[PDB]
């Protein structure tokens, strides 16, 4: 009943979670924080199920 | 080869 219900989704891109990220992360590029690394490699193509 | 260089993959 819920997956015939729940049809879309709803959440924001991962660009903008990026350059939000970015700016309150002020921090220099070419310094290896693996904060910003960890989150690069992300992806939400199973959003649906979860 | 000699003249190692590397590059930002998506934070460009």
């Amino acid at each position: 009943l819920d997956r015939a219900f729940l049809d879309g989704v709803g959440f924001t891109p991962l660009a903008e979670k990026q350059q939000q990220l970015q700016l309150q992360l002020k921090t220099n590029i070419l310094t290896a924080n693996l904060i910003r690394s960890a989150i690069n490699g992300m992806n939400t193509e199973s959003n649906l199920e979860v | 080869s000699a003249t190692g260089g590397q590059a930002i993959r998506n934070v460009g």
